[PDB]
């Protein structure tokens, strides 16, 4: 247990919904912005080298590419959908990405109340052995020591 | 609300 190390940092994982005014000529009933961000005052471009969104296959070029903050995606849409969002890190081992599935709902299962929604994923996302480099840019992003694993 |  000589140079065992845990580092956890945290991601948040979000995403808001707004009815339109008018729908598009296209039928779009809604405005949606996806975004994957850190907490607080936490920079994790220190740790994150692109985020690639995976929208439904009716969007135009369906993979969508963040390599530098703001790490988000703005579309008109007529439902929500299931997109997976790949986060790549600054590192050269693994873990080199972790993969989320993310659930882009334009409302709330249980009522329609009000014509905005806002939803947001806390992760935290845990590493053990990291490398210095890969810990120093963890620890700059708001990333601890925790217990080693 | 719709979903695909």
């Amino acid at each position: 247990m000589d140079n065992q190390c845990t580092v956890q940092v945290r991601l948040e994982l979000g995403h808001r919904a707004q009815l339109r005014k008018k729908p598009t000529t296209e039928g779009f009933t809604h405005d949606w912005m996806v975004f994957v961000r850190g907490p607080e005052q936490c920079d994790i471009q220190h740790f994150v080298e692109k985020v690639v969104f995976w929208l439904h296959d009716s969007f135009p070029k369906p993979r969508r590419v963040c390599k530098e903050p703001p790490y988000k995606v703005e579309e008109s849409g007529y439902a929500g959908f299931i997109m997976p969002i790949e986060v790549h890190f600054k590192n050269k081992e693994e873990p080199r990405k972790v993969c989320f599935t993310y659930d882009l709902f334009l409302n709330l299962e249980g009522n329609p109340p009000v014509n905005h929604l806002r939803h947001l994923r806390c992760e935290k996302l845990t590493f053990n052995n990291p490398t210095t480099e890969f810990r120093y840019k963890l620890l700059r992003a708001g990333g601890v020591m925790v217990m080693p694993e | 609300a719709a979903r695909k």
